RNA sequence: GGUUCUCCCCGAAAGCUAUUUAGGUAGCGCCUCGUGAAUUCAUCUCCGGGGGUAGAGCACUGUUUCGGCAAGGGGGUCAUCCCGACUUACCAACCCGAUGCAAACUGCGAAUACCGGAGAAUGUUAUCACGGGAGACACACGGCGGGUGCUAACGUCCGUCGUGAAGAGGGAAACAACCCAGACCGCCAGCUAAGGUCCCAAAGUCAUGGUUAAGUGGGAAACGAUGUGGGAAGGCCCAGAC
RNA sequence: UCCUCCUAAAGAGUAACGGAGGAGCACGAAGGUUGGCUAAUCCUGGUCGGACAUCAGGAGGUUAGUGCAAUGGCAUAAGCC
RNA sequence: GCUCAACGGAUAAAAGGUACUCCGGGGAUAACAGGCUGAUACCGCCCAAGAGUUCAUAUCGACGGCGGUGUUUGGCACCU
RNA sequence: UGCCUGGCGGCCGUAGCGCGGUGGUCCCACCUGACCCCAUGCCGAACUCAGAAGUGAAACGCCGUAGCGCCGAUGGUAGUGUGGGGUCUCCCCAUGCGAGAGUAGGGAACUGCCAGGCAU
């Protein structure tokens, strides 16, 4: 939701959906939907730039080809 | 953020909000905005209503709160079992009943005393009206 | 000087009071001096209009109950909580 | 003295203990019972505690 | 101040005399003129009460206020209960030490017939 | 932490008002002296107002100080 | 898990306490059988009782707003040296006035309930004691007072009442626990309760006034609107208004 | 396990992995009894000495203390000698 | 003479694993699924500070509020 | 019989506090003195003793005084038992009980026994 005193996230920019886990755990890991997936648009948030542009500029195995984390 | 100051204790019952109000009449100001309705007002709903009550005129006029939280409501965590004691204060609540004078203002012609408190009023989750101060 | 119709209590308490101000009227008393108060039932829309002058209380009234008139001054008045409202009122006379 | 006569004119049960001791103390038993009893301030006082369920006639 | 004091001294056993319910003597000294009396248990009426305030114990003494004025009253009251057919009572220091014009009055009373 | 608590200890006043009693019978039991020892009523070191002849209890609120008093008047 | 012929009579509990105890058991509470005994018991009225709950209040413990106030504080008028004057442009204790709040606040304080006494009526002794026999200690929903929970739950844990359990019949379409109501048996007899009366489907297309235009009735909030019925006043206006 | 308050619905009782604390002792004087005494705070003075010791007066009126928690008491003091 | 304190104390004296496992029971009680709820999730609406060259309402919407759905994770443990 | 005073009470603020006034024949109080009876955790302050020289100044009693304190109606409201109903975490209705606060006002205590002084 905040990164530094100044920048933070309004939560109407990140979108999230609770999917399944993997690995053990039973009956309930195959049903129940407990893994969290995180999707972050930067090219269409509300953050700064060098912010936007350093997450662009950056090869990070979270951030998407798309712009999006 | 209204809050007790140091309180005496940390939690406290649910208790109940049964009957009509005591701070009723008009006391400090020209006008008010009584409450019709029954509940609760969060600091966080006292706060927003100032605002948008003391924005509606400028720093003119005065304001008084006739109203104060002073009772902690709290919550459980999320994703836990029932039980293992009591929650957590999380925020803090002033039970009104119908009657009870919220908000008082003097120093605007009734123009603006009206509008300013339409414009609070619309922060709050409980009906209310604009009264005027009554002699005798 | 407010002239103001009345009516003797019939009979007097929480419920016959409450049915009195269901039917538009509200009780009040006149009480100051040495005669007994007297329990007055009395219309509400005249006396919620003449209420609202700032002479209403500052001025004398006139309440006329049997004939009789009585100068009365408005001590207290016991309003309604949140209604254009009045419930009571305590008229000392004299 | 003078008699009194107390017919019932509901069920006695869903009262309360105290209601279903008055009728006793009444002598009231069905629905329609009817009795006839001493006109004392003590009767006219156990009528008045169930006078939801009993009809008199003095 | 000084009359509360006593009075708050004497309250305990005063108390406990009426508690006990006994026909209780009761003394006042002054730094003139020692005084007693006899209360029955009820404590609104009294039954002996001879003082020097008495002429008939004024004159007969030298000063109203000494242990001997004290002795004197000790057995006036005293003639006066067996005279009322009080054999015995039970003393009240009334706050006032059990030790001089007091002290006097007891003594004198109680060798004169009084129980206490 | 919470949790804890103490067994009640049944205090109160066993016998009221207008209330036969036998001698040495509790009347009140009581922390403090709330109600204090009248006539005819002890009070035991835990404060237990008890009877010192069988009569009838009576409240009343002798003293300057208003504090209820106990007596038993033996009736 | 199962436990086998019949009828009649009474008929519970799912609670407390203790338990390597929690789904078992033991005493007691509740049922039954026998005996004994007292207005012994209940209800109503009166009388004597103690409370500190609801409500209220803010003297107390805190908590809260506004204002007046001001010891002090801290600046300069100060060097106007033993000492104090002013001001503070300001900072404010205490106190005062006005406003609320509290399960662990109370100078106030019910209704109820409970205890005790008396008085009649009624109750198949309705009561207590002992003895034979138990069962039961997994309870549920609804109302009322609550904790907890989210002023969520057919949630949970308490107090109290009712019901189901262990009670059928009528109603709520259907619907243990809701409303009415307690089934000994038979009747092709009647009056009623809740609930109903156009047809399914027994009973009013009932009578008098009203309202609703929405199929509202026959799901729902903030909020929004010349919807329409009413009431009370007003503003301007035949010195002719809108 | 035991103690105190509240929940606990003005008799008793009353549950929660409910809300706030405590104890597993101390004392031959910290008990008995007799006699005596009365606090906290603030103000004004007053050697250091200050906001705050001790001294005095005043206001106050028990807001102190109660060997140790809380409640209930406690001026006849249960408080201090 | 016992922190027999698990404090009505079962013995003077006793810790674990089991996915190699077994038996007796339970939906009295968990995992999945259905259920009641809707915190959470998602969606809509009210207010309008502001942003939008000026202009709140093209678009967006602070501080706050009112609901809907029953897709999530929960809650309860009602069915198995 | 009237007043004043002292003791012991009933009663516990309609009785207390304050403000103004007044009292010394008796009483009471202050007071004088203290080797002593006794006394201080130092002090004849207090307690105690031997007396009254002096004063009502303090103290206490009494009178007035509402400035507080206190008491306190009548209605109305709140709450509530029982029955019923709703638009139901809140109410309403029929009935019974009915406050609290506040208001009008009241309010400068009343009183028994004994003893003394004075009037008589
Ligand atoms: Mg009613
Ligand atoms: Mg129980
Ligand atoms: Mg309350
Ligand atoms: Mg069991
Ligand atoms: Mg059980
Ligand atoms: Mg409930
Ligand atoms: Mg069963
Ligand atoms: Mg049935
Ligand atoms: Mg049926
Ligand atoms: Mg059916
Ligand atoms: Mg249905
Ligand atoms: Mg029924
Ligand atoms: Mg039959
Ligand atoms: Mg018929
Ligand atoms: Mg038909
Ligand atoms: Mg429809
Ligand atoms: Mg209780
Ligand atoms: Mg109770
Ligand atoms: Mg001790
Ligand atoms: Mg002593
Ligand atoms: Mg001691
Ligand atoms: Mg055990
Ligand atoms: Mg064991
Ligand atoms: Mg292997
Ligand atoms: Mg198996
Ligand atoms: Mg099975
Ligand atoms: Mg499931
Ligand atoms: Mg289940
Ligand atoms: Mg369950
Ligand atoms: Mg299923
Ligand atoms: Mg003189
Ligand atoms: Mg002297
Ligand atoms: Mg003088
Ligand atoms: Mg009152
Ligand atoms: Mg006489
Ligand atoms: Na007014």
């Amino acid at each position: 939701i905040v990164i530094s005193r100044h920048v933070a996230i309004p939560d109407g920019e990140l979108e999230i959906t609770a999917i399944r886990a993997q690995g053990a755990g039973g009956q309930h890991v195959n049903k129940t939907s407990t893994a969290i997936h995180l999707r972050f648009d930067i090219r269409a948030s509300s953050l700064p730039e060098y912010y936007k542009e350093r997450l662009l500029a950056a090869s990070h195995h979270l951030i998407s080809s798309d712009g999006v984390i | 953020m209204l809050q007790p100051k140091r309180t005496k204790f940390r939690k406290m019952h649910k208790g109940r909000n049964r009957g009509l109000a005591q701070g009723t009449d008009v006391s400090f100001g020209s006008f008010g905005l009584k409450a019709v309705g029954r509940g609760r007002l969060t600091a966080r709903q006292i706060e927003a209503a100032r605002r948008a009550m003391t924005r509606a005129v400028k720093r003119q006029g005065k304001i008084w709160i006739r109203v104060f939280p002073d009772k902690p409501i709290t919550e459980k965590p999320l994703a836990v079992r029932m039980g293992k004691g009591k929650g957590n204060v999380e925020y803090w609540v002033a039970l009104i009943q119908p009657g009870k004078v919220l908000y008082e203002m003097d120093g605007v012609p009734e123009e603006l005393a009206r509008e300013a408190f339409k414009l609070a009023a619309a922060k709050l989750p409980i009906k209310t009206t604009f009264v005027t101060k009554t002699v005798m | 000087m407010f002239t103001i119709n009345a009516e003797v209590r019939k009979e007097q308490g929480k419920g016959a009071s409450r049915r009195l101000r269901a039917a538009n009227k509200f009780p009040a008393i006149i009480y100051g001096g040495k005669e007994a108060p007297l329990a007055i039932e009395l219309d509400h829309d005249k006396v919620m209009n003449m209420q609202a002058k700032a002479e209403f209380y500052s001025e004398v009234l006139t309440i006329v109950v049997d004939g009789k008139e009585i100068k009365v001054k408005a001590q207290d008045v016991q309003r309604h909580p949140y209604k254009p409202k009045l419930q009571h009122i305590d008229f000392v006379r004299a | 003295a003078k008699t009194i006569k107390i017919t019932q004119t509901r069920s006695a049960i869903g009262r309360l203990p105290k209601h279903k001791a008055t009728l006793l103390g009444l002598g009231l038993r069905r629905i329609g019972h009817t009795v006839e009893r001493e006109d004392t301030p003590a009767i006219r006082g156990m009528i008045n505690a169930v006078s939801f369920m009993v009809k008199v006639e003095e | 101040d000084k009359k509360s004091a006593r009075i708050r001294r004497a309250t305990r056993a005063r108390r406990k005399l009426q508690e006990l319910g006994a026909t209780r003597l009761v003394v006042h000294r002054t730094p003139r003129h020692i005084y007693a009396q006899v209360i029955a248990p009820n404590g609104s009426e009294v039954l002996v009460a001879a003082s020097t305030v008495e002429k008939a114990i004024a004159e007969q003494l030298k000063y109203t206020g000494n242990k001997d004025a004290a002795a004197a009253v000790g057995k006036a009251v005293a003639e006066r209960a067996l005279e009322k057919g009080i054999k015995d009572v039970s003393f009240d220091r009334s706050g006032f030490q059990y030790h001089g014009r007091v002290q006097a009055l007891a003594d004198a009373a109680r060798e004169a017939g009084l129980q206490f | 932490r919470n949790g804890r608590d103490s067994e009640a200890k049944r205090l109160g006043v066993k016998r009221f008002g207008g209330e036969s009693v036998l001698a040495g019978s509790i009347i009140v039991r009581q922390r403090g002296t709330k109600f204090h020892a009248g006539a005819n009523v002890g009070c035991g070191r835990d404060h237990t107002l008890f009877a010192k002849a069988d009569g009838k209890v009576k409240f009343e609120v002798k003293g300057p100080k208003n504090r209820k008093f106990i007596s038993i008047e033996a009736e």
